[PDB]
């Protein structure tokens, strides 16, 4: 996986994994967007 | 209401000011024209990160621009936050409650009980919830239909 749950995880208490993310967007997705930019050595904007 | 940039001395004087007193949902106008952002521009703050004074620490959607970018403190002058309209009348800086009909508040309890009291410190970009700071666990989000005004 490239995120850890307990590292992203927007709730007031870590969920154990993120199937269980209560939030309406999942905190997964920001997360590996975030990644994916960071392994590609963009900055927050892409640029 | 707030300080500009001439206000103060050097570049990173003024970062630190905006970083102590920016919130996500306040309004800003860009001070300083950044890549996809020009001067002037106006936005409301989405999300805040907390890495170096000189990181992208801001997301704003900004309105010339037509949508969201990050940009640094230095490029930002705070305008304030929108007047309440959650028909909730809760507003920054009231003390709040979980509602003792909650069993279990939707990002869950962390440290917070029924008988905990914060302040409210925003409202969140989604427009349903607001983050609190609680004495038992700061940056505390709450969905707002939970949520009441402690009397
Ligand atoms: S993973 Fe916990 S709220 Fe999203």
């Amino acid at each position: 996986d490239p995120c850890k749950v307990e590292e992203v995880c927007r709730a007031n208490e870590p969920c154990t994994s993120f199937a269980e993310c209560v939030c309406d967007e999942n905190c997964e997705k920001e997360a590996l967007y975030k990644w994916l930019l960071k392994k590609e050595g963009k900055d927050k904007n892409g640029m | 209401t707030y300080k500009k940039r001439a206000d103060f001395l050097s570049n990173d004087d003024y970062a630190v000011y905006v970083r102590e007193n920016i919130q996500v949902g306040m309004m800003v106008r860009c001070c300083r024209a950044y890549e996809e952002v020009c001067e002037g521009d106006v936005g409301k703050v989405i999300k805040l990160d907390r890495d170096g004074l000189h990181d992208l620490n801001v997301q704003c959607d900004w309105q010339q621009k037509g949508g969201t970018y990050w940009v640094r403190y230095i490029h930002v002058e705070l305008i304030g936050y929108p007047p309440p309209s959650s028909s909730s009348h809760i507003k920054i800086g009231d003390k709040v409650r979980v509602k003792a009909s909650v069993t279990t508040p939707k990002y869950k309890w962390g440290s917070v009980t029924h008988q905990s009291v914060g302040v409210v410190k925003a409202f969140s970009a989604n427009g349903k919830d607001i983050i609190v700071d609680f004495p038992q666990q700061s940056h505390w989000t709450g969905l707002l239909s939970e949520m009441e005004l402690v009397p």
